[PDB]
DNA sequence: GCATCCGTGAGTCGAGG
RNA sequence: CUCGA
């Protein structure tokens, strides 16, 4: 944040909807200053998040940070399968597996 | 990164040295000894599951290694340590039924 | 859903008797390459194409909107067999 | 021509040719079980005037759904130092081929803690949520699962 | 040969699933609900689209 | 969308007339969606300062945040009128649509929850 | 990419639905947003600002010999659709005197120049043996949706200050579809969806927010 | 009492980032603005990438090269942030050839001028090279939009050429700030600002404006009606 | 009228090898 | 057998 105060930006608009909406959930104290709520959001690990489609902000501050995920072995790739006909058993004369 | 180590997946100095040789292939290491030790990088090979098993050299040409340094990242290793992932930035909200 | 299915499970004393009706049905449409439809012009279901609205290939799309128009007559016993196949092989030959 | 293009003299892909789903990885020849031509065979042969080859198709290709890059070759031949295959083998060839998989719709995550699924939906950028610095987020992560 | 295949091919895919019903089926399948009858849409990619309100 | 707020800076405060509880709103002494009691009959601010004609002017409002959905209010709905918030009428007018039959949907949902 | 194919349904001069196919992957909502957000607060309209009426003091009071109280009066002044036919006008005040056993609606109006009434037939209040109502009407224009305690306008001292509906734009809503052409897979098709008071028809509306767009993009010209 | 034209202020560092404010707007239309442009920005901004390259000696991107540290897949994961710029709008491709050989640490200088081509990361590392170590490339360089896959596009100049993965877009990040300001009496009025970062490909401001561009021809689309033949 | 030995069942599909 | 639901 003071990054972006320094680069001579004050707070949004959508970030002090996004604080009274926080006010009303019980998440700020009422009475401070837009950068000590929003501080406090943040210490809950809470940011205001915009919504691409309409840069609108989501109603509520949404937890956000990193987190370590990890791709597993089964790949759709390897799974998907479809037949039509094909071959048959010896005795049974039914489709293989 | 004890992890890593005991896999035996990475590549670590044998003793105290100097890198001689650093390719893609092979790094070579001269030691205390002044015996030249050269390692070859097994370079996309195949495991049992055919997931990618490779070696990345991780030193330069002329770098100082001590006992125990490490010389290359095995699959899953970034700098000795395991890496079986990626760190994303996330957010945790529902997204329109996806 | 499919349209009107709440007024075909009504015409039927039982649900199975409203698939059998459909499927004969729709067999009979593949028999005689649609020509025996009860549908005018204008009722006629369509597919869209890349080059526009052609005839739906459906026959159990057909069937059950012919079905839902009245003009269709079911029930046990109505003709003999093989007199409906060849009153029908007469009036729309294959 | 086209379908024997990345084949090599001997019959077998070249390193380095990309390969998909019914592409020959190794090209081979079987002679034909004792036929007794139908007769609509031999009224074709006779149509056509083209004697009927005495060896079939029975290459090794690539199967559905696979494919990517060919990076090896083994070829074991008999008679060769070195080789002795089981009896009857003249020959056996391995060809390798790896894929760079992307992740994709299907594709199974998970973190440490137990949370898995499969992604459902891959976003265009601007259609990620993103902070007032103008960064997207990378994942999107349902609080229904916790 | 999948080289070989025409977009044309899809076109006419689409007229041949038109109306038509496959049936989606997941194990273990313990009432007949495992079981049921859907209008296809095809898609780009190697997984099944299943309704929401069915997976229960 | 279907949940209603509910506040405590006006804690049940008596007032005569409606003019004064928006006076006293105005000044920063009772919340929009405290239960107050003006005259006799319980209420609330909300209530009070913003009633609509319809639907539409409710949706409307709340579009240029004048109310949000969870606010309880007054709206005309089908020659009614009614205490509830905006959201309940958005979810009514889901079910409504969705039907095609604006009476047959009023007797099926349960508005006030 | 071929140029869209722009298709139109409508039913009077209350409701549209306006169609946009094909379009490049995202630029349904990319449209479609700012569009709903114009069409709802920018699309000019009039309403009704303020009420006088004899003998009433305040918005909560009661009206002896009519049936209905102040509040219901105002609400049903709220639904009232006036046009004005000369773009020069910019307010009017209407009056409405009227006594007896009656009903009155919308054509009870004294008619005043170049001001249209769209719905006459719109219910305002009923009326008693005896029962008098007298009351001007103040009315404006503007846009979007203005509370009565935020323009607090009066002439006298018992005008009622009246929420102003100035949008003749009732409702928006779009929907975006994924579309296909030929093997170009992940296009947009827009579906856009108007309602109006009548004032305004919907492709009037549509075609009013995206001049308003375009104009608004012009801004990015002269430093 | 209607909002007239606003005052349009342009701030730019370099080639890299650029503000634009507009202000005053009426309420709402900070965001009603700024969205569209910052989705556009995003995804429609055409630009350069580099689409496919050939080593010599190389048969495919699963290799390795004698006295080159980094194997070839590393070497085009650092190939793709390579930025160029044309000059000529009629441009559309460019092959870049780079010889290199001892031992040096290659970067995106080494590659040969070619006129009407500028190297926007001169510093950017390609591989380390050692005693011995060779490498011969050729980099053919599109213009193009989006991003499109090497499984999509397939370019392949000659036989054992790899297809690179292609982001065009030269738009690093867009943010846009709406923030409360008036004018006269009136309150609740938005300032807005477009705060864009590009690669130095296409200016931020080009961007800002062929962003518009885009925007305005949208717009034109709706110039032409069509009854519904449902009925 | 009651303990003892024997024969028989014990979810699905899917994957690898 | 091991893995998956
Ligand atoms: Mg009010
Ligand atoms: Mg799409």
């Amino acid at each position: 944040f003071g990054k972006r105060k320094g680069e001579g930006f004050g707070v949004d608009k959508r970030e002090v909807e996004v604080l009274r909406r926080a006010e009303k959930l019980g998440l700020v104290t009422p009475g401070k200053t837009p950068e000590e709520q929003l501080k406090e959001l943040f210490l809950q690990g809470k940011v205001v998040l915009y919504d691409g489609r309409t840069g609108e902000p989501i109603e509520g501050p949404i937890v956000v940070g990193q987190m370590f995920i990890m791709k597993l072995y089964h790949m759709v790739e390897d799974k998907m399968h479809a037949r039509s006909t094909g071959p048959y058993s010896l005795i049974t004369q039914q489709p293989l597996g | 990164e004890r992890v890593v180590r005991d896999s035996l997946a990475a590549l670590y100095a044998e003793e105290d040295g100097e890198v001689a040789k650093v390719d893609g292939n092979r790094i070579v290491v001269r030691y205390e000894d002044g015996r030249l030790v050269e390692y070859p990088l097994r370079r996309f090979y195949r495991s049992n599951q055919g997931t990618a098993l490779d070696q990345r050299p991780r030193v330069v040409v002329g770098q100082r290694v001590r006992k125990g340094d490490l010389l290359a990242d095995g699959p899953a290793s970034e700098n000795g340590f395991l890496a079986l992932g990626q760190n994303v930035l996330v957010a945790i909200m529902p997204f329109d039924g996806y | 859903a499919e349209p009107g299915i709440d007024k075909l499970f009504g015409m039927v004393d039982s649900k199975y008797r409203l698939t059998v009706v459909v499927a004969k049905r729709a067999q009979q449409l593949l028999r005689h390459g649609f020509k025996n439809t009860v549908l005018e012009p204008e009722e006629r279901p369509k597919m869209q194409t890349l080059e526009g609205l052609f005839d739906d290939p459906n026959a159990v799309t057909w069937a059950m909107k012919e079905l839902l128009t009245g003009r269709l007559v079911f029930g046990e016993n109505l003709v003999p067999e093989d007199r409906l196949q060849k009153e029908m092989e007469r009036l729309y030959p294959v | 021509e086209a379908a024997l293009r990345d084949l090599d003299e001997e019959g077998v892909v070249r390193i380095g040719a990309e390969v998909k789903p019914g592409d020959i990885l190794v090209g081979r020849t079987s002679f034909k079980g004792e036929s007794e031509p139908t007769p609509e065979e031999r009224l074709l042969r006779s149509i056509f005037g083209e004697k009927a080859r005495d060896v079939k198709d029975t290459s090794l290709r690539v199967p559905p759904g696979e494919g990517g890059i060919v990076v090896r070759t083994v070829r074991l031949r008999r008679g060769d130092p070195g080789v002795e295959l089981k009896p009857g083998v003249r020959e056996v060839v391995r060809v390798y081929v790896a894929q760079k998989r992307k992740l994709q719709v299907g594709d199974k995550l998970a973190n440490r803690h137990g949370n898995k699924g499969v992604v459902a939906k891959i976003l265009p950028v601007e259609d990620m949520p993103h902070l007032p610095d103008g960064t997207p987020v990378d994942v999107i992560l349902n609080p229904l699962g916790v | 040969r999948q080289r070989d295949i025409k977009d044309e091919v899809w076109d006419a895919l689409e007229e041949v699933i038109h109306g038509k019903v496959v049936l989606l089926n997941r194990a273990p399948t313990l009432h007949r609900l495992g079981i049921q009858a859907f209008q296809p849409v095809l898609v780009e990619g190697q997984s099944i689209q299943l309704h929401p309100l069915v997976c229960e | 969308i279907t949940q209603v707020r509910k506040e405590k800076k006006g804690a049940g405060l008596e007032f005569a007339t409606p003019e004064e509880a928006l006076a006293a709103h105005e000044r920063g002494e009772v919340a929009l969606n405290a239960p107050i009691k003006v005259a006799g009959r319980e209420t609330s601010v909300g209530r009070l300062k913003y009633v609509f004609a319809n639907p539409d002017e409710a949706l409307l409002a709340v579009a240029h945040g004048i109310v949000d959905l969870q606010d309880v209010v007054t709206v005309r709905y089908m020659g009614k009128r009614l205490e509830t918030s905006p959201g309940r009428i958005l979810f009514a007018r889901i079910v409504a649509e969705a039907v095609e039959d604006e009476k047959v949907a009023w007797e099926l949902i349960q508005l006030d929850v | 990419l071929k140029a869209p194919v722009f298709t139109v349904r409508t039913q009077g001069r209350e409701y549209g639905e306006f169609v946009l196919e094909p379009l490049e992957r995202g630029f349904g909502v990319t449209l479609g947003n700012p569009l709903r957000r114009i069409l709802l607060s920018s699309i000019p309209g009039t309403a009704v600002t303020s009420v006088y009426i004899e003998d009433v003091l305040h918005e909560f009071s009661t009206i002896p010999g009519v049936k209905e109280d102040v509040v219901e009066i105002i609400l049903n002044l709220k639904e009232l659709v006036v046009r004005f036919l000369n773009p020069s006008l910019q307010t009017v005040t209407l009056l409405l005197k009227a006594e007896g056993p009656k009903e009155v609606k919308a054509r009870d109006f004294l008619p005043v120049a170049d001001v249209e009434i769209m719905n006459p037939d719109l219910h305002i209040a009923t009326l008693e043996e005896g029962g008098r109502l007298n009351m001007e009407v103040r009315v404006d224009r503007g846009v979007g949706y203005v509370p009565a305690e935020k323009h607090g306008i009066k002439d006298r001292i018992n005008a009622i200050p009246v929420d102003a509906v100035f949008s003749p734009v009732r409702r928006v809503a779009f929907q975006v579809e994924d579309t296909r052409l030929g093997q170009r897979t992940d296009l947009d098709k827009l579906t856009l969806r108007i309602w109006t008071d009548g004032s305004v028809t919907p492709l009037e509306a549509l075609n009013q927010a995206v001049e308003i767009l375009r104009e608004h993009l012009t801004y990015f010209s002269n430093p």
